[PDB]
Formats: structure tokens, C-alpha cells, sequence
């Protein structure tokens, strides 16, 4: 008693989900992205400690701003029909492995595996046009 | 274009007895080194292509900048946020893409 504290993280699946966004294709064509992605915490004392009292918002931050520039990184060399026509998840797979493993048994710094999280799944909702190209279409 | 980076603090006597306000000098470097990537690539490339090499080229001239300061920080990622161009312009990409439409 008085001496010893506790905190409780969560190891449940959290998921997190993107509000609308704009991405440039190859062709400069606009798209609006809805997705989510699924992460657990898989050291709970490094996440504790790289996230300032082991805020779910604080790591949520991170996991958005790594995940927006892999996405966008990834959309720059394709195609607005190669994205729709794609089945596979090939993109979003390649996505989650660029967060779980970073670019340089040696952890990269800029992996998420750095940080107490783990990606599970990345996924997109929806793929929209700007309003004046669906009026055209 | 906007901009994220994400660091550590590492031996602290040398962020706390090294520059007055290690954040803000930091801050600033980070925008002194975003702006020269920039100045170099062309605009289409930085858009679309060069999202890669910008980014890549940015960390280091960060971490090359920030060397004489000797400030405790230590870098973890650079990443890049967005590139958009400005509205006026973006309503004339929107025009550009119904044209090719039209054009069908």
C-alpha cells in the first residue's frame, strides 16, 4: 500500500479508424481514402514507457502519422485503376510490413516494433472521387 | 507541405546545458532542412515520385544540421505528411480531370 502503483493496458485488439482523406495518384487524380487498422500492444512496458503514461490517444497519433506517409508513399507509384482493381490487399499488406518493420535480432527505430505496437491489419473502406470528377463521370 | 518528426532525448546534461530551448532550435532546423530538400526536386516528382527521396533526403540533412548543436536529441523517423498544392491550382487539376471526362 502507498508505495507500489498500477496501470492497466489493454491487450485486446484496438482499432482505429481514418476520416477522410485526399492521396495523389501517378496521374495527379485525386482519390478520398477511408481505412482502419487493427494494432496490439506487444511489449506493454516499452509502450507504457514510449507513450507518456500509456495514453491509447498517444500511440493512436504515431500510428497515424507513420501511417499516413507509408500510404501515401505506396499510392504515389500506382495507378487509380490498379488501386480499385486490386483484390488482393497487395498495397495494404505492404503497408502493414513497412509498419511492423522499419527501413535502416535488431529492431529499426522507425518500426513500430521500436514502440510497443504491433500491426495486425490494415484495410480501406472506401475509395471516392472529388465531387466535380464524379459529376464528369 | 507539412511535415512530422518524431525524436528522443538522450544524455540529458547535454539538453539541458547545451542550447537554450533544444525544441524550438530543433523546430527550426527541421524547417531550414525541409525547405532545401524541397528547393532541389521539381514540383510532380515531389508529388508523386520523389515522396521516397524526399523524405529520405530531409532525415539526413536534419540529422547533418543538428550536429554542431550537440543537443541531447536523437532521431527516430521523418515522415512525410503531405504535399498538396494550393486550392486555386487544385481547382484546376479538378478541371484538368473533368476535361480528360468530357473528352470521352
Amino acid at each position: 500500500p502507498f508505495i507500489e502503483t498500477v496501470k492497466m493496458l489493454d491487450a485486446r485488439i484496438q482499432t482505429m479508424d481514418n476520416q477522410a482523406d485526399r492521396f495523389v495518384t501517378k496521374e495527379k487524380k485525386d482519390l478520398i481514402v477511408d481505412s482502419y487498422i487493427k494494432w496490439r500492444i506487444s511489449d506493454f512496458s516499452r509502450y507504457y514507457l514510449a507513450t507518456g503514461g500509456g495514453d491509447i490517444s498517444q500511440a493512436e497519433v504515431l500510428l497515424k502519422r507513420k501511417f499516413s506517409d507509408r500510404l501515401r508513399s505506396e499510392i504515389g507509384r500506382l495507378d487509380v485503376k490498379d488501386i480499385v482493381t486490386d483484390s488482393r490487399g497487395r498495397l495494404t499488406l505492404e503497408v502493414r510490413d513497412a509498419l511492423n518493420s522499419g527501413s535502416a535480432p535488431v529492431i529499426n527505430p522507425n518500426s513500430m516494433a521500436a514502440l510497443g505496437i504491433e500491426v495486425v491489419d490494415v484495410r480501406i473502406k472506401q475509395i471516392n472521387l472529388p465531387t466535380e470528377v464524379s459529376e464528369a463521370i | 507541405v507539412e511535415m512530422n518528426v518524431q525524436y528522443r532525448v538522450t544524455n540529458p546534461e547535454k539538453y539541458l546545458y547545451s542550447v537554450t530551448s533544444p525544441d524550438d532550435s530543433l523546430r527550426q532546423a527541421t524547417d531550414s532542412a525541409l525547405r532545401g530538400v524541397i528547393g532541389k526536386y521539381t514540383m510532380d516528382r515531389i508529388l508523386t515520385e520523389g515522396r521516397t527521396v524526399i523524405r529520405s533526403d530531409t532525415q539526413r540533412e536534419l540529422e547533418e544540421t543538428i550536429r554542431p548543436y550537440d543537443m541531447g536529441i536523437t532521431l527516430l523517423d521523418v515522415n512525410f505528411q503531405a504535399a498538396r498544392p494550393p486550392e486555386e491550382v487544385k481547382a484546376a487539376f479538378d478541371d484538368a480531370i473533368a476535361a480528360r471526362e468530357n473528352e470521352q
